[PDB]
């Protein structure tokens, strides 16, 4: 099957029906930290909480600064945007803050009880309507109801589709924003600069003429 | 101390590993003294992720050992 | 169902056919537990009588001339009139009268169990003695409850753009249409 | 009693493999106080590798 | 149990469905053992009653504009005399305190005469409210209810003056004034890395 290299032996605990039926398997496992299944279903779990964070993130950071780079849409870098709207807004930076510690740390907390039992939050008259959509969809990281509204989750056809172009526009899109990050640090530069320069000269514009990333040369 | 402490416990925890691998074989003389090269070579690169295997087997309990070990008559 | 709520769809199963305001309408199946279910009935009415006296009231102060819904709390968060009549009495009192009143009254309402239909007293002149235009009664009611939520939401909405009375953007889309509309407005669509 | 080449548990407190788990070579039918038969693979401080037992020294683990 | 103390969660077995301010909540497993458990039902309940009348009296004085909680002690532990309603005792700081010590001690040996009672009414309920049986359940649900409530508000009280030093009402009207601008968090002082 597609492995993430050819030749070389699949890990076990990778060829194995859940595994293999998770999504996305190559038998990408060198260091072999997954031979738990509590921990592969918890590492799954996180792969996918990351992907979809960072598709937001990255989202979030091009489409706007894509934009900037088009007429309207004047927003400032990524990285100074943080500055700019403390200084637009009107709330103090670490009240807002704690504001969404909150906010965010009640619903990780249902995540949270819903992993340790799937049929944790669907408690009856725990809330007072929840319970009956609050339940999951029998895939843990796959809820329902408000989770997929459009009904997407019904068709099992492009189920497996969904699912595949998922993790990998996720792992993508953390590649992206390392990418970002790393070349804020080396070059300085907005990525969407850092392309255009290596497209006015791929043959100079790169990490290997930084004298950043490679420094002994 | 960070680092220190982090290839501290990343080479105890890998001769731990290399010792459960020899512990499991019909020669545990014979291994104490002629060494698996290659076991030890794979364990070690393996090795960066002890952290979080010792504690995933601690969330598991499975890190110490039970109640069985030898003790002293009056204890 | 009062109709098909989607011509070419289907019903929900667990969507029975007798109710008022029924159209087969819960394509993201909500209401599938019994007494969720009959709750979000109970609270579906109130909220639809509720938005219905709300509208009215308003309507009633914007053709009579006392501003809009938007101007009564003016004079008291920064003295009272009604129907052109003043109020001799405190903000605070008001507030305090209309605490605990409604206050009792919520609780004598939720007193009872999940009852939508009392009646007796609640019906004086007996319009549900009938028990069958009571039922077109309950379809036209929650229609309308509906309407005037969907109303009050125009209300407000035009108001958070605009700033205006509802009467004014009235007159404003009736002395141009192509001039006066969210679109022309820009502010419910950026990109315009 | 138990098996040869059954694997037990020793429990004479003051045997060397006390606590520890050894192997049935056989037991004695005849009337001896200590027909157990055990084996080890680690020495004692004497060496030795195999000592006698009752039955109730050892638990078949 | 008056509910899940925690949805999803479980409930712990020496815990008795059967009793007020329950939910399920003892994750922790400290009155497992029988009399320690009856021994903590019986303190929380008195603990809560205090800080109920405590709040209560505070509140009252904020109120009625004699300072906070807080003032109260100033004008005898240093200069000054008595005031209580605006109306001044005639009376020796020590000899209130030698009185109030000696009633207190009477009321609470008189107390502890009994063995565990938390529900002796006769007395301690004339107007008979406890001769239900049910009504009285409830009673005591909300009672360790609005019990542990006054605590809670008894630390709010008491830990806004450690960090602001002002009353309650009147960091109360701070935050009216601005939710934004008057907190622990604009206080920095709940939280130093702000
Ligand atoms: C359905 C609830 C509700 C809504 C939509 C509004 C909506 C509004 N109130 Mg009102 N209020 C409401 C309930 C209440 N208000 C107040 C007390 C106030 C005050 C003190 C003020 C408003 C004002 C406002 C405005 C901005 C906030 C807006 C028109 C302000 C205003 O008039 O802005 C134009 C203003 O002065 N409201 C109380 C009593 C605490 C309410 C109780 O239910
Ligand atoms: C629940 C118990 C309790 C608490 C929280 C306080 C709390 C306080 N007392 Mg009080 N006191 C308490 C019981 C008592 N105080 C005193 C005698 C005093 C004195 C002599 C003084 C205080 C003062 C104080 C303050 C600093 C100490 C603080 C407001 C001082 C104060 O007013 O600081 C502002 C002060 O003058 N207390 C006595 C009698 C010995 C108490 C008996 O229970
Ligand atoms: C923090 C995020 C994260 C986590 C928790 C996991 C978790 C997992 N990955 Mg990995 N993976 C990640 C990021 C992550 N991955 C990224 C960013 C990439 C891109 C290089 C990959 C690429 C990848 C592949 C190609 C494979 C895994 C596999 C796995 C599984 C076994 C190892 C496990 C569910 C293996 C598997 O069996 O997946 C089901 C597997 O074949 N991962
Ligand atoms: C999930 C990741 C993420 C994060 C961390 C941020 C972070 C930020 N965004 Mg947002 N933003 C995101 C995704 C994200 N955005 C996405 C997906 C979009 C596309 C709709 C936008 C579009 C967007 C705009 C248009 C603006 C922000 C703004 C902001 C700032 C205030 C909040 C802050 C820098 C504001 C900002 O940068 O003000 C200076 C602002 O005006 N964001
Ligand atoms: C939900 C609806 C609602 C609400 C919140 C209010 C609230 C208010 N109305 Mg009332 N009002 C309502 C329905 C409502 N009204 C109805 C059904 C009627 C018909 C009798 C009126 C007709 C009415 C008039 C004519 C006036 C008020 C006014 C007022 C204000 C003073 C009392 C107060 C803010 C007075 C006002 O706006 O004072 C500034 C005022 O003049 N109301
Ligand atoms: C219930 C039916 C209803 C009706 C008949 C109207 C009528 C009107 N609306 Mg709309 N509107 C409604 C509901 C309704 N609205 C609702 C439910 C919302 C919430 C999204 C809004 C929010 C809204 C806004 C924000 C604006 C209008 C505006 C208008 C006016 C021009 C048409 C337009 O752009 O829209 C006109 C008076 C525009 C206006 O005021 O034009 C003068 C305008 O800017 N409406
Ligand atoms: C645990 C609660 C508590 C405590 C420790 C005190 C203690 C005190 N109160 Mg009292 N007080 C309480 C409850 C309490 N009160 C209650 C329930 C009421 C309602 C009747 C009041 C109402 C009250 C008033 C109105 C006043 C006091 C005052 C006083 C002080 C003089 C007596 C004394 C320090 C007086 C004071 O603060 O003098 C400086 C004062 O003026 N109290
Ligand atoms: C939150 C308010 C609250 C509630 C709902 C109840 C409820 C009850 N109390 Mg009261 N009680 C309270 C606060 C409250 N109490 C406080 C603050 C105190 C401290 C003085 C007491 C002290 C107390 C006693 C000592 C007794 C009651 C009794 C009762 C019962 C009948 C009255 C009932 C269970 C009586 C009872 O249960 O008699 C059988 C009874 O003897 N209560
Ligand atoms: C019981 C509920 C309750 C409520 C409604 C309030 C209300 C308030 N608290 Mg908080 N507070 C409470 C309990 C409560 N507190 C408790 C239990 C504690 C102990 C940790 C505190 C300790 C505390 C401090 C130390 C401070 C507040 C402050 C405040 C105010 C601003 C909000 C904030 O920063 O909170 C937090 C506001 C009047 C701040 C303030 O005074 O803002 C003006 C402030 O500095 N509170």
């Amino acid at each position: 099957r597609q492995s993430w290299l050819p030749g070389s032996q699949i890990p076990a605990h990778l060829d194995t029906p859940a595994a293999q039926a998770l999504a996305g398997n190559f038998g990408f496992d060198p260091l072999g930290l997954g031979k738990d299944p509590v921990a592969l279903r918890w590492y799954q779990q996180a792969e996918l909480i990351h992907c979809r964070t960072a598709m937001a993130g990255v989202a979030g950071i091009l489409i706007p600064g894509l934009l900037t780079k088009a007429g309207a849409l004047n927003v400032p870098e990524w990285y100074d945007a943080g500055k700019v709207a403390i200084e637009n807004s009107f709330a103090p930076w670490g009240s807002l803050l704690a504001v969404q510690l909150f906010l965010c740390g009640f619903v990780e907390a249902k995540r949270w009880q819903d992993i340790r039992k799937p049929g944790s939050q669907g408690e009856p008259g725990s809330f007072l309507g929840f319970e009956a959509s609050l339940k999951g969809t029998s895939e843990l990281g796959y809820p329902g109801g408000p989770f997929d509204p459009l009904g997407l989750s019904k068709e099992a056809d492009k189920w497996a589709d969904w699912k595949l172009k998922e993790v990998k526009n996720g792992r993508l899109a953390m590649l992206a924003f390392l990418g970002f990050v790393a070349q804020k640090y080396a070059t300085g530069a907005g990525p969407v600069d850092n392309l255009a320069a290596h497209l006015k000269d791929p043959w100079h514009v790169n990490y290997a003429t930084n004298g950043v990333s490679l420094p002994f040369l | 101390t960070f680092g220190f402490l982090y290839v501290a416990g990343y080479i105890g925890y890998v001769g731990r590993q290399y010792l459960i691998a020899v512990k499991g074989e019909a020669k545990p003389t014979d291994k104490e003294i002629i060494i698996d090269v290659p076991l030890a070579t794979k364990l070690a690169w393996q090795g960066a992720g002890w952290p979080l295997a010792a504690v995933q087997e601690l969330q598991r309990g499975t890190l110490l050992e039970k109640e069985e070990n030898i003790t002293v008559s009056p204890r | 169902k009062a109709g098909n709520w989607l011509p070419g769809s289907d019903a929900p199963a667990w969507l029975p056919d007798d109710l008022p305001g029924n159209y087969g309408f819960d394509p993201l199946s909500l209401g599938k537990e019994p007494a969720s279910l009959k709750r979000f009935t109970e609270s579906e009415v109130i909220h639809g009588r509720w938005a219905m006296l709300g509208v009215a009231g308003s309507l009633a102060v914007e053709l009579l001339g006392y501003g809009n819904w938007y101007d009564a709390p003016l004079w008291a968060v920064n003295k009272a009139t009604w129907f052109g009549i003043e109020v001799p009495f405190d903000l605070n009192a008001l507030l305090a009268f209309e605490f605990v009143a409604m206050a009792a009254a919520e609780g004598q309402r939720g007193d009872a169990g999940g009852v939508v239909y009392p009646g007796g007293a609640f019906d004086p002149l007996g319009f549900a003695k009938d028990s069958s235009k009571s039922g077109e009664l309950k379809l036209k009611e929650i229609k309308n409850g509906r309407l005037a939520m969907v109303a009050f939401l125009g209300f407000v909405a035009q108001h958070a753009a605009t700033g205006k009375g509802p009467i004014a953007a009235l007159g404003e889309h009736l002395a141009n249409p192509w001039g006066a509309n969210f679109a022309t407005n820009g502010i419910s669509v950026p990109f315009f | 009693g138990p098996k040869r080449g059954s694997l037990v548990k020793i429990l004479r407190p003051e045997s060397y493999w006390f606590n520890q788990v050894g192997k049935v070579v056989s037991v004695d039918q005849s009337g001896v106080r200590y027909p157990v038969v055990v084996r080890f693979e680690n020495q004692n401080y004497a060496g030795v590798t195999t000592n006698n037992y009752a039955l109730d020294e050892v638990v078949a683990a």
